[PDB]
RNA sequence: GCGAGGUGAGAGGUGCCCGUACCGCAAACCGACACAGGUAGGCGAGGAGAGAAUCCUAAGGUGAUCGAGAGAACUCUCGUU
RNA sequence: AUGAGUAGCGAAAGAGGGGUGAGAAUCCCCUCCACCGAAUGCCUAAGGUUUCCUGAGGAAGGCUCGUCCGCUCAGGGUUAGUCGGGACCUAAGCCGAGGCCGAAAGGCGUAGGCGAUGGACAACAGGUUGAUAUUCCUGUACCACCUCCUCACCAUUUGAGCA
RNA sequence: GAGCUGUAAGCAAGCUUUGAUCCGGAGAUUUCCGAAUGGGGAAACCCACCACUCGUAAUGGAGUGGUAUCCAUAUCUGAAUUCAUAGGAUAUGAGAAGGCAGACCCGGGGAACUGAAACAUCUAAGUACCCGGAGGAAGAGAAAGCAAAUGCGAUUCCCUGAGUAGCGGCGAGCGAAACGGGAUUAGCCCAAACCAAGAGGCUUGCCUCUUGGGGUUGUAGGACACUCUGUACGGAGUUACAAAGGAACGAGGUAGAUGAAGAGGUCUGGAAAGGCCCGCCAUAGGAGGUAACAGCCCUGUAGUCAAAACUUCGUUCUCUCCUGAGUGGAUCCUGAGUACGGCGGAACACGUGAAAUUCCGUCGGAAUCCGGGAGGACCAUCUCCCAAGGCUAAAUACUCCCUAGUGACCGAUAGUGAACCAGUACCGUGAGGGAAAGGUGAAAAGCACCCCGGAAGGGGAGUGAAAGAGAUCCUGAAACCGUGUGCC
């Protein structure tokens, strides 16, 4: 799924709000990005959120 | 039951109240017994393969076990029943006198 | 055959008795079908004898593997 | 498995009696026995020589006793033909 | 590729499980019914005939699960004026 | 209950003579007549699931009756190497190891499978029961496989043969 | 401890004091389907491979065991590609799978009818429902807390605060918390500084990772220095604070045992347990049954006992584990893409509002002890705490089930849909919907025999207290259907 393998950031639900305050359901996506990282010490390319990449601890291969 | 096949009991209730007789058969599931000479019924039997003539038979009918009491060996009066261990074997004792029945 | 007697035999001896009882049961079922069997009570007794013997055989197998 | 688990009981009917003149014996057999098993069992048990075994399955019959209704057990009937030069079965 | 034993013929032998009854243009299936309905496919004879049309018949099947009278009005289905 | 002993009793040719029986327009047999006959015949699906055959019964069911029945009660009846299906093949479609995708549940999909309505595939004639028949019996065949055997031929490391 | 072979009559054949049937504990067996798992499949069926075994000359046949996927562990190989890695093979696994108790719990998603007398903000409602994770409980929890006192001292739940403060097309409505009174109580463990060991990058006297020690807090604590002290004398513990194991004993659960006192006399009656006249027992006058209503007839009850085996709890012992005080303010440590902020939403009783506090997506982004957070915008002062790590029992919620019981609960149109062979019959392609139907008698003593009839059904005769109790068999109302006739 569109869930960050490292931080777990995934889609979350909430409301959209019009000016008249009408509420309708919507989701917030994680900013997931295809990157090569170590998965069990074996470099696989998986989806990681930009935020998890921001640090730099998540090293690309 | 407090009585068993073979015991001489007195009938304490019913038309045959006061009559003594031997238990010919016990029916523990129904709490009824068969007492010699008590509760005679007239069965209207049809001719069958076993009995070709049929006829109206006189026959003992079971009575409820709570309508009979065993007799005391000493006095010959009715007694309630108790139990004691004797030689590593439980036996019925006549509560009135104390003596063993069987 | 009560269980105590069954246990005194060896496994080889018991399985033979099973075969003998199977012969008895087989003949009894044939007699019943033809209406030539009087003592119907024998069938159930033989079945329980076979069960009894199989129970003792299996008991020994279990004590062996343990 | 033992031969005597395969054969259940003989079938004793006008039809089976007729077949016993042609040296064919009708048996009820275990519902899982194939006709090869039937052939082997008859030889072992009765000490005869089997020419061929024909076999058929019978459905349960619908049956009623008062308000209660149910099915009879399904059966498997084997007709065992002996060879011309074989000993007959004794029953 | 596999391979020291092979190929062909004859003789002998082995060949398991499931279905198999009966209805199936029907009183047995689908229509609540022993219901003027519906139900794929194979065979489907003779005379006249182009013909599986039509009429009368063969093989074969069937006489239809309320009847006996009467022969009014009227209704339905027909015939002639 | 009333409507009411009213509507209806669901397309159609029956008649008589015997029989059975407590009882017969209605069941059985006989005779003649009548109807279908590109079907109202024969076979065989899907489906039903014992309704099939024999004997007995007449409560209920059967639009009447009933001695009768596809009904009730007892028994009995379905036989395959060759027919149809599986130990053969695949179509549409379905499922799907890993895999791809998706808030979750799940969706999609590769290899590989399943899946006839199709492809492949060896038995015919006659006889026989109240009830089964390319199945049982008689006769004469065929297909695959196996070798305690027999014969013929070939070949034993470019060595027949299998594939 | 004397009969038994179920309902369930019947016939048949048998078993049992050499102890059956029956009751309880622990075992064995446990076809096929089902997560179903050797493969397939239209659940309960079909077809295989590998070892071993039965059988045949052999084929064909049979029995037992193994053979799903994923995950974990070990071993062997290792592509494109050189080393490698992916991948593949073998072995090892009481690893997972599925179900449910229609309940309770925590989350992911999440309505509409309806209310507002219309309706969109709002309400219904974070409800119904779907999904995931679970546990016997779950969640929360050992102060970056509540407060504003000569303060309190984890969390949870009950009372109260209070329908208050507030929120709100300030409409309909929504609606706290703290203090106070209670139930229950319980506290702990890491990360970092530092020490020791070991290893790889040599980044080259530095660094990272890995082990053990050390250490856990706020008018500061710890490291580090100083002393004092223990190293088990003594303390704790498998419910947190490390983690398994074994005994002895006690009290229970899962069958049972024993257990007082009237056939008292007499009266009706088919039958006394009732009436009348007398007794007696009672730690037992609960209850059911027995031919009408029984403390003294039966099973029982009060009371006192009982366990080969299995199981629950408790207490001791064994066993296991374990130092904690004071003085320093040189230096060092005290949880970073974190706290927090903008933007977009959500949760807080609180609808963006003056909006503190908490959570999510996206982007930006601190201080780090001379430090940091909160006290409802925000600043200053003061007061109280020390976040960005984890664990933690009890009080609480619920009941499908087990045991024992209770009811100014129902009594067959009631009470469960279901007192009865009911989730059945029947209806539906299916999901699904869904009934009707209790009573002979004390005892079958269930009407021998005779008469009419083919039978059904009757009339006698018998049984019974009663057959006007004869199988839809207690009582038997009204509608409705008849027969006879006093008046018209
Ligand atoms: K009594
Ligand atoms: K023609
Ligand atoms: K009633
Ligand atoms: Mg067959
Ligand atoms: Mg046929
Ligand atoms: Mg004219
Ligand atoms: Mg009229
Ligand atoms: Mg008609
Ligand atoms: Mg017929
Ligand atoms: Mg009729
Ligand atoms: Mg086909
Ligand atoms: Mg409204
Ligand atoms: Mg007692
Ligand atoms: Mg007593
Ligand atoms: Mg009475
Ligand atoms: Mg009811
Ligand atoms: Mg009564």
């Amino acid at each position: 799924a569109r869930k960050c393998v490292i931080t777990g950031k995934k889609t979350t639900a909430g409301n959209n709000r019009s000016h008249a305050m009408n509420a309708s359901k919507r989701t917030w996506g994680a900013n997931l990005q295809k990157v090569r990282i170590l998965v069990n010490g074996k470099p696989k390319k998986v989806y990681v959120s930009a935020r998890a990449l921001k640090s730099g601890k998540v090293e690309r291969v | 039951m407090h009585v068993k096949k073979g015991d001489k009991v007195m009938v304490i209730s019913g038309k045959d109240k006061g009559k003594q007789g031997t238990i010919l058969a016990a029916f523990p599931k129904k709490d009824r017994v068969l007492v010699e000479g008590v509760n005679m019924v007239k069965k209207h039997s049809k001719p069958t393969q076993a009995n070709p003539q049929g006829g109206i038979s006189n026959q003992e009918a079971p009575i409820h076990v709570s309508n009979v009491m065993p007799l005391d060996p000493k006095t010959g009066e009715v007694t309630r029943v108790g139990y004691k261990v004797e030689d590593g074997k439980k036996v019925r004792v006549a509560k009135k006198s104390g003596q063993v029945l069987d | 055959m009560k269980a105590n007697e069954i246990r005194d035999l060896t496994t080889a001896e018991i399985e033979q008795k099973v075969k003998s009882l199977k012969e008895e049961l087989f003949n009894l079922r044939f007699q019943l079908a033809t209406g030539q069997l009087e003592n119907t009570a024998r069938i159930r007794e033989v079945r329980k004898a076979i069960a009894r013997m199989k129970t003792v055989i299996r008991e020994r197998e279990i004590a062996a593997n343990k | 498995k033992d031969p005597r688990d395969v054969l259940k009981r003989p079938v004793i009917t006008e039809r089976s009696a007729d077949l016993m003149t042609e040296k064919k014996y009708t048996f009820e057999v275990d519902v899982r026995a194939n006709k090869t098993e039937v052939k082997d069992a008859v030889e072992s048990i009765f000490g005869v020589k089997v020419d061929k075994v024909n076999i058929m399955n019978y459905k349960g019959k619908s049956k009623r006793v008062g308000r209660y209704t149910g099915m009879t057990s399904r059966r498997r009937k084997a007709i065992v033909k002996l060879t011309a030069d074989s000993k007959e079965i004794e029953i």
